[PDB]
């Protein structure tokens, strides 16, 4: 039955737990909160413990548990569980719990007892809750004029992001922020209105989880009237569960202060359907270099003296691969201190995990439809700063 | 009979007329209430019925998304003019989110979409 | 140590609260301990005097050390016993709430020591005359089972929950067929005349969750003939429409249960209505309504076949129920509504969910090897979705053509020049090996096969294996067909395959090519060039015991509860 | 040297947050909340040598206070996770077994305390006595 | 003043955050009320005025106002005010010029000040501000109080530490001129809490001035000796002062090892009694006395390391650190594997290291925390060289096993590189490759595979040992899907060196065959061919395969093709194009 309400907030922080019968706590955080690339079922077995959850207004509702429970009754209960908090308190929000800490345990213990959900109709519960909860025109759009009438209606919205990343070399993410924005090529007739809609990645020196809009926007569905042609639509930053694109592995071997062992591993972290492109890779050396032997099998590599720093560029790096390269290093004789390796590449996705999952156009005088509307979408993501500790 | 779609918070405007939105009253509706869209197939009601019992308060029926008995303001995207049966008469939606107004409009486009397109099935 | 004091800070400001003796304080500071567990600041010291506020007679403070009674009965559960001697004082004090509230908190505690502290009160809390204390007792004996207590004395309870089961009000039968459900892992007398009949006169009254527990016992129930099994379906049938999304599906678990029987074909007509309606639910709901369809349009197909209009894609439903509708709408598409389908996944092939896309332009090739009469409307579907030109819908359709091509040899041969024409734009692995096969087969067509693939070759490195493979096939096959123009390809791809990769699987596949062609090229059309076979759903052994789980979670996964 | 000093509680309400970086008004608040979301996961059983965003962060439990001292990946972590103990007796012995409201009750004599002994990120005083000696001499001032 | 205590009484018992935000902004229009409508506060009332702006702008809120008001409280003449009115200008940092020469008039009337409790109030200001604004003006005259002798010395701690502050935020604007000579000379000063900020002073100066600060060298070392070789002020638990026998040790770190011979007479026989006193026993059992003792070594080992002078004292520290490998405490073994990383490199104690490869070994498998066990496997890599190769791979191996889902991603990429680079000969480096895939297999590259199998191809004594490896690593149930590869291919071509008879064979790759992916499935119907012409009498248990409708109707193109061919290579009636065709292939160039 329920083993247990997991009331989580955005950050992944355990606001409300109870628990009938805690490694369940974090094997829901590491792996539906913070999921990087799976596509999110509702209700998923993680290592032989069942995880359901619910979201209402960036609340995550897990009810975790073992057994062979009826799944339509739990996803019915973590509703009627809301419309009875949503009676006390209006809104789910995480200022609204963290106010009522002591209303949803007494909830928590009438509405259900041992996992078996009871008699929750909110006019019952009055009798048995003693608690109270603590409670809280357009006339003329002015970016696109009257009369576009284009041959063909089209929509090329395409998500540019840029990924920076500073990773230990022991493989520990430090820093990873991704700022990306979203541009469409409008070339829609009329004066349509978009519905853009997303999924749930975004929250609408030091990176700030951010989101702007375009003055067109109106605000979990994006609204909106395209201006002409070309506008950017959309731009944040975001710097939760990033899809990082590449691992790098700095094994580097320093001999005394003669020579410099340095071996550089590539690991792509995506899907082999997916192809990164324009893959540079810059492996700095140091200052007093007198001469490198570079011995890479797969790309072009070169010492560029001028740089101080072993170019290693490879044209293209299909997902799940990986590739190696050495360099005896020689120098010339203070210790050296180490820059990061830094690394440049394309891929054709969003390394943010943002995905676009529904555009419709509707206008209302001189019909067309959304089917009427060839829409494209080209995910593009791109390196920053994208660095590995060395 | 099937569900379009159905959403609460809409609100009756009063015509006194084109058809611009600052023209009306704007400020108190005449009615509010949640709204129903079915579909008794080929003809497309639209039904105002109140957020607690059920009562039924106007009905129209569409057969025509750009013909008259709908009909979306000129100034506005969220604020229309529908034509309802009784007797002909005119009364006033207007409603609160865009997405309210958008998905309105969607879905009495995607039945008459289907509704053009089993009379092309009709022909093969 | 450091900032504990025991003298100053929090603690000594709510010990002088919880000390204060009058109740309008008392009532303000435990809520400010309750909220100050959960942070998890350490208020273990504050334990004994919170249970100093359970003697009064308020009854909103005693609901308030419960709450501090109940986190310590589950998380530090021998602190919890300390205050044992108070609970059973609880448990004969009239305003029957507190009642309950104490058989509630003591099942919470996982030590051997309540047994002989709960084991009598609740004796006299299941033969309570308020039966809001009955609806917890009957659950604390399945809490007490759970506490390791195989203990006899429970099999002397267990005597009184199948008494609860003929009991007056519905909401105590709610619990005891709940737990009696939940004991019986470790019973459940099935009584024909008595037992069924009172729990279907139970199932008609009770909650919306009570009706959930019945009829998730009535899934472990076996008739005696099949005129029983028809006076059972015959009040199981008013349950298929009630506002829950929970009650259908187990008022399905047993129906499909029961259907071991005139009635077989009308209780069909009657089990497709909610099971369409089951839709109109919020999206996680549909997930369990769709994953439980999924097993019914394999099992009996006969129920929901003329019902494909309700299980169309809309924009705005989750991907979760995008990709199901999806694949439920294959499993119903036949003869008659294919032309429904293919107008429909066209239109979600003009979307721009890129993982929706290429599976919606996939299930048209699930259409075309399902449907056999509709390959036309099929290709006529893909050569228009190739016309739009989009790069992540041509990269899938040239993929899917190329089922159709195996499945149906010689007859949609002529759409490959409508193709080729975007051969620039293929640049995945799948989609370039897809491409390499229509030129492959077909080289005896298209006549200048001999540079196509010598396009490819130049970059015959930096590719997938399944390319490198599929190129190497396709030359050998342009070779065997032609051994007079494309021989000078064959010693390029040969000796890029063998002299050059270091994969054994490129590079065995290369030799066994070259010794074929070097010994007996009239042996090897007979080999390469042979007509290849034709190409073309849960396993029956596990299909049917799915529907016996059919609104629990085994069904959700397509997985047997063993696996759990 | 030391980049910030973050006394803060374990629900996450910061006691002391003394800043040595220029930092924004928002970059101040995200760098303390993602402090909390490392300190108060990890026992006692763990290193007190977090690998922070670009640099380190050495914390030390006090019984549900964590006193945070953020430092730069070339100085001496053994020495810093001592300057924090170094300074919580100082706190100790000028409030006379210090509870966790002396530090919001008297938060502008924590900030006497923190510029006494960790002055423009760097250990200013090491004594207990000298500045104890120099901050009972303050107090009668 | 108790007027603040009754405020945050009120706001910390607030019900709610609402309730909070209506208190807040509820004292705020008080606040403004009274510095706006001005009626005089009598000092101290501005001065609780003031602090409940400081605790509303600490609990998170917005303050737009009260500079104007707390630059009034700069002028007092009480240290209480002072207090207040310096800490609400350096925690609300402000842009508006007309404040920031309003300010630096207050800081110059408490420089000119001869008060050390002003002058330590106004260096605090300057120090936590730090602006450019501040530091123009500020540049010229705190170098004048560090150096002119009647400062008190409580002063020369904090100006010595604004100059630190000033010269980080606007190096050019603080120039090296008559100020370099003296603060040299505070290394003899009487306190060693000046000589604390001075040596913060002389680190920082001398990372940009290396030849102007040399004189510190002789003066640094001369006051070590004083200390390490001995204080009752600055006794750590017994440890005599720390934090200046570390910040004195880090300032000898910028320099190269010292040009006049007796101070290397001096810095090595104090580098000597700190690393004597590591072995002795302990004067308290206290923690904290176990840091303060050893962060005084972990200073005095990274000296050594960084002139890598004498050779006598890398031996000694190395032994010294495999001491806290075997420590109860988590820090002490976290730090020794850091350092010893940096001292395996060096020529003078890479001999010297390898001495400890059991005692990591055993700290690898024995840690519970993974940040310390991922320093352990960083010094295995930089501990191995070829007289210790083979066994630390083969400990790494054996680690690997049971190791968690953690670390076994960079195990798998150091023992494949360690195999490669220090392979005695080929035939350990199939046996240790085939396990690696055996052990690890899901993570071991592709590029991993091809040189298992090239070694194989090439080489004639690994074709019965790499044929029987795979055949006991497939017998698992479990075993990882690699292997089925590279098992499913030598098997194929070396299968008959071990025939165990070849009915097991075909009915173990056949059992592995299903659950697998297509070139998994590819490259076993490239075996089930092999066998058709090494083993004659397992043909016809092989067509039954390759005619079943799982295999000649297979939806995906590669495997189709692959069983109608090597279907019709054994069904044509043909014997010598069969042995011909799949005859033992050459070896790889």
């Amino acid at each position: 039955m329920i083993g247990g309400l997991f009331i989580y907030n955005h950050k992944g922080e355990v606001l409300i737990s109870r628990v009938y019968r805690r490694n369940a706590v974090d094997a829901f955080r590491v792996n539906v909160i913070h999921a990087r690339q799976q596509v999110r079922s509702p209700v998923t077995n993680i290592a032989r413990t069942s995880f359901f959850h619910v979201k209402r207004s960036n609340i995550w509702l897990a009810a975790v548990t073992k057994q062979n429970v009826n799944a339509a009754m739990v996803f019915e209960f973590l509703y009627k569980m809301c419309d009875v908090m949503a009676a006390y308190f209006g809104k789910i929000s995480e200022e609204n719990i963290k106010n009522n800490f002591v209303l949803i345990y007494e909830l928590l213990d009438e509405i259900l007892d041992f996992g078996y959900p009871q008699n929750s109709e909110t006019g019952a519960l009055k009798t048995f809750i003693t608690q109270q909860g603590i409670k809280s025109v357009t006339g003329q759009i002015g970016w696109r004029r009257e009369g576009i009438k284009y041959r063909r209606n089209e929509l090329f919205l395409d998500v540019l992001e840029s990924v920076n990343l500073l990773m230990s070399p022991q493989g520990q993410v430090l820093s990873a922020h991704v700022s990306g924005r979203v541009v469409m090529k409008s070339y829609l007739s009329g004066m349509p209105e978009c519905k853009f809609g997303m999924n749930d990645k975004i929250v609408i020196s030091i990176a700030i989880d951010d989101c702007t809009f375009h003055q067109c926007v109106r605000l979990r569905s994006i609204s909106f009237i395209p201006p002409d042609g070309e506008f950017e639509l959309m731009r944040y930053r975001t710097t939760k569960d990033i899809i990082l694109p590449f691992r790098v592995i700095p094994l580097v071997r320093e001999v005394g202060r003669t020579k410099l062992k340095v071996k550089v591993v590539i690991k792509s972290n995506f899907k082999p359907s997916l192809l990164a492109q324009k893959i540079e890779v810059r492996i700095p050396t140091p200052l007093n270099t007198s001469g490198v032997q570079v011995i890479c099998m797969k790309g072009k590599a070169k010492y560029k003296a001028s740089e101080n720093a072993i170019v290693w560029k490879i044209k293209r790096m299909a997902g799940m691969k990986e590739s190696q390269i050495s360099a005896e290093i020689e120098l010339l004789p203070k210790k050296w201190a180490r820059p990061p390796i830094s690394m440049n590449f394309e891929v054709p996705f969003a390394p943010s995990g943002l995905k676009v999952r529904y555009l419709k156009v509707f206008e209302p005088k001189l019909n067309y439809s959304d089917h009427d509307v060839i829409k494209w979408v080209r995910y593009i993501g791109r390196s920053g700063i994208y660095e590995t500790r060395c | 009979e099937s569900v379009l779609c159905v959403k609460p918070e809409v609100h009756v405007y009063r015509i006194p007329p084109g058809y611009r939105a600052s023209e009306w009253q704007l400020d108190q509706p005449s009615w509010s209430g949640r709204l129903r869209i079915t579909a008794k197939g080929k003809v497309a009601y639209i039904k105002l019925e109140d957020r607690t019992s059920g009562e039924l308060f106007a009905q129209a029926p569409v057969d025509q998304f750009p013909g008259t008995a709908v009909e979306s303001v000129t100034d506005s995207s969220r604020y229309f003019v529908i034509r309802i049966e009784d007797r002909r008469a005119f009364i006033g939606l207007g409603f609160g989110d865009r997405g309210d107004a958008f998905d309105f409009n969607v879905a009495l486009q995607d039945h008459f979409k289907w509704v053009k397109q089993q009379c092309e099935f009709a022909k093969q | 140590k450091y900032f504990t004091t025991n003298k100053k800070g929090e603690i000594f400001e709510l010990k002088a609260e919880l000390n204060n003796e009058k109740k309008e304080k008392r009532k303000e500071a435990v809520k400010k301990v309750i909220a100050a567990m959960t942070v998890g600041k350490d208020v273990s010291s504050l334990f004994p005097d919170v249970v100093n506020c359970m003697q009064t007679d308020n009854l909103e403070l005693k609901k308030l050390v419960y709450l501090y009674l109940m986190n310590y009965a589950k998380s530090q559960p021998d602190m919890a016993i300390m205050a044992v001697n108070s609970f059973v004082k609880d448990c004969e004090d009239p305003n029957p709430l507190i009642r309950a509230l104490a058989v509630r908190t003591m099942g919470c505690i996982r030590v051997d020591k309540i047994t002989e502290y709960l084991c009598e009160p609740l004796r006299k809390c299941l033969k309570d005359e308020d039966p809001y204390v009955r609806k917890t007792a009957a659950v604390c004996v399945a809490k007490l089972h759970d506490i390791n207590a195989q203990m006899v004395e429970d099999q002397g309870f267990l005597d009184s929950l199948r008494d609860l089961i003929a009991d007056s009000n519905p909401m105590v039968v709610a619990n005891a067929v709940a737990a009696l459900s939940e004991i019986s892992e470790s019973n459940l007398l099935d009584l024909n005349p008595q037992n069924i009949n009172k729990l279907l006169t139970a199932l008609n009254e009770c909650t919306e969750w009570g009706q959930i527990f019945i009829l998730d016992c009535l899934s472990n129930y076996n008739p005696k003939d099949d005129r029983e099994a028809q006076s059972i379906c015959e009040r199981v049938t008013p349950r298929l429409s009630h506002a829950n999304s929970a009650v259908v599906l187990s008022a399905v678990k047993v129906l499909m249960k029961f259907l071991e029987l005139d009635y077989y074909n009308m209780l069909l007509k009657k089990l497709a209505p909610p099971l369409v309606t089951l839709l109109s639910g919020e999206p996680e709901v549909q997930y369990v309504a769709l994953r439980n369809i999924n097993l019914i349009v394999q099992k009996r197909p006969e129920i929901l076949k003329q019902e494909i209009k309700v299980f169309f894609v809309k924009y705005n439903d989750p991907i979760y129920v995008k990709l199901e509708k999806l694949d439920i709408m294959i499993r119903l598409a036949s003869q008659a509504n294919i032309a429904q389908v293919l107008a429909e996944l066209k239109e979600y092939a003009t979307e721009v969910d890129v993982d929706f896309v290429r599976k919606a332009v996939r299930a048209i090739g699930r259409c075309a090897i399902k449907v056999e009469q509709s390959a036309e409307r099929c290709v006529s579907t893909l050569l228009d979705l190739i016309q739009t030109k989009v790069n992540y819908v041509v990269q899938e359709a040239i993929v899917v053509i190329r089922d159709i091509f195996r499945k149906y040899p010689n007859k949609y041969e002529s759409i490959i020049a409508t193709l080729c024409e975007n051969l620039d734009s293929l640049d995945e692995p799948d989609a370039r090996a897809a491409m390499i096969w229509i030129v492959g087969e077909y080289a005896e067509r298209i006549d200048n096969a001999d540079e196509l693939l010598e396009s490819f070759l130049e970059g015959f490195h930096d590719e997938s294996t399944q390319v490198q493979l599929t190129l190497l096939t396709a030359i050998v096959k342009l070779f065997l067909k032609k051994p007079s123009e494309t021989q000078e390809l064959v010693q390029q791809v040969l000796s890029l395959a063998t002299q050059d990769s270091d994969n054994p699987d490129l590079r065995d596949r290369g030799y066994i090519y070259w010794r074929l062609l070097s010994t007996d090229p009239v042996t090897a059309k007979e080999v390469v060039l042979s007509e290849k076979p034709l190409i073309s759903l849960i396993e029956p052994t596990l299909l049917d015991e799915l529907i016996c789980h059919i609104g629990s979670l085994a069904s959700v996964y397509h997985k047997p509860p063993n696996a759990f | 040297m030391i980049r910030f000093i973050l006394i803060q509680n374990r629900a996450g309400k910061t006691r002391l947050a003394k800043w040595y970086m220029q930092f924004d008004d928002d970059e101040k608040q995200k760098l303390i909340e993602e402090v909390h979301a490392v300190v108060t996961v990890r026992d006692a059983k763990h290193t007190n040598f977090v690998e922070f965003r670009n640099f380190k962060i050495i914390y030390r439990r006090y019984a549900g206070l964590y006193f945070c001292i953020c430092v730069d990946v070339n100085d001496n972590n053994l020495a810093y996770l001592e300057a924090i103990h170094n300074f919580v007796e100082v706190l100790n012995e000028y409030f006379h077994n210090v509870c966790e409201l002396d530090l919001v009750f008297n938060f502008y004599k924590v900030y006497t305390v923190v510029d006494e002994m960790f002055l423009a990120g760097e250990i200013r005083e090491t004594s207990q006595t000298k500045v104890l000696k120099q901050l009972l001499m303050l107090q009668s001032l | 003043m108790r007027g603040l205590a009754v405020f945050i009484s009120d706001i910390r018992n607030c019900k709610s955050k609402e309730a909070e935000i209506k208190r807040i902004n509820k004292e705020l229009a008080n606040i403004r009320s009274k510095f706006k409508g001005d009626k005089a506060l009598d000092g101290y009332s501005k001065k609780k005025y003031v602090c409940k702006l400081l605790f509303i702008f600490l609990l998170g809120h917005d303050i737009d106002f009260g500079h104007m008001e707390a630059v009034n409280l700069l002028s007092s003449n009480r240290y209480t005010e002072k207090q207040i009115g310096y800490l609400f200008i350096s925690v609300l940092v402000n842009s508006n010029s007309e404040l920031i020469r309003l300010i630096n008039n207050a800081i110059k009337n408490d420089l000119a000040s001869r008060n050390p409790t002003f002058m330590g109030l106004a260096l605090h200001c300057i120090a936590n501000v730090g602006s450019r604004e501040m530091a123009e003006a500020f540049a010229g005259e705190i170098p004048k109080i560090l150096v002119a002798g009647d400062t008190m010395d409580s002063v020369k701690q904090s100006a010595a530490l604004c100059l630190l502050r000033l010269y980080r935020t606007s190096p050019d604007l603080v120039p090296m001129g008559d100020w370099t000579s003296r603060v040299v000379h505070l290394l003899n000063d009487q306190h060693l809490g000046v000589v604390t900020a001075a040596t913060s002073l002389i680190t920082t100066l001398a990372q940009k001035n290396p030849e102007e600060f040399k004189t510190s060298v002789s003066l640094a070392v001369s006051r070590l000796s004083r200390i390490v070789t001995s204080l009752q002020d600055y006794t750590y638990y017994f440890v005599p002062a720390p934090w200046l026998s570390v910040k004195l040790l880090r300032l000898l770190q910028c320099y190269p090892p010292p040009e006049d011979p007796a101070v290397r007479g001096r810095l090595t026989e104090c580098l000597e009694t700190i690393l004597n006193k590591a072995q002795e026993p302990p004067k308290s059992k206290k923690v904290q006395h176990s840091n303060a003792k050893n962060a005084v070594l972990f200073e005095a080992i990274s000296l050594i390391i960084h002139h890598d002078s004498e050779p006598n004292l890398l031996v000694r520290a190395c032994n010294q650190l495999g001491q806290f490998l075997q420590h109860r405490e988590t820090n002490l073994r976290y730090l020794a594997l850091e350092s010893m990383c940096t001292l395996a490199s060096s020529e003078f104690s890479h001999e010297a290291v390898k001495t400890h490869i059991e005692t990591v070994i055993n700290a690898l498998k024995t840690e519970r925390d993974v940040s310390v066990r991922q320093r352990a496997v960083d010094l295995l890599y930089a501990m191995c060289d070829r007289s210790n190769a083979q066994q630390i791979v083969a400990e790494m191996l054996s680690y690997l096993e049971t190791a968690d889902y953690s670390i076994r991603e960079e195990i798998v990429l150091k023992v494949a590189i360690l195999a490669e680079k220090y392979a005695v000969d080929y035939t350990w480096y199939v046996d240790t490759i085939l396990n690696l895939i055996r052990i690890a297999g899901d993570y071991v590259s592709e590029e991993v595979w091809y040189r298992v199998i090239q070694i194989v191809i090439n080489r004639d004594d690994v074709q019965g040992y790499a044929a029987k490896t795979v055949f006991e690593a497939l017998q698992a149930p479990a075993c990882h899907e690699n292997l089925v590869k590279v098992g499913g291919y030598i098997l194929g071509e070396f299968g008959n060196l071990i025939a165990s008879s070849p009915l097991i064979q075909f009915n173990l790759l056949h059992s592995k065959f299903h659950l697998c992916s297509v070139p998994t499935r590819a490259l076993l119907l490239s075996t089930y061919i092999k066998f058709v012409n090494l083993f004659p009498e397992v043909k016809a248990t092989i067509q039954d395969v390759l005619r079943s409708d799982s295999q000649l109707k297979n939806a995906d193109v590669e495997l189709q093709q692959r069983a109608v061919e090597y279907l019709r290579l054994s069904t044509v009636a043909s014997t010598d194009i069969l042995a011909t065709v799949l005859e033992e292939m050459p070896p790889f160039p």
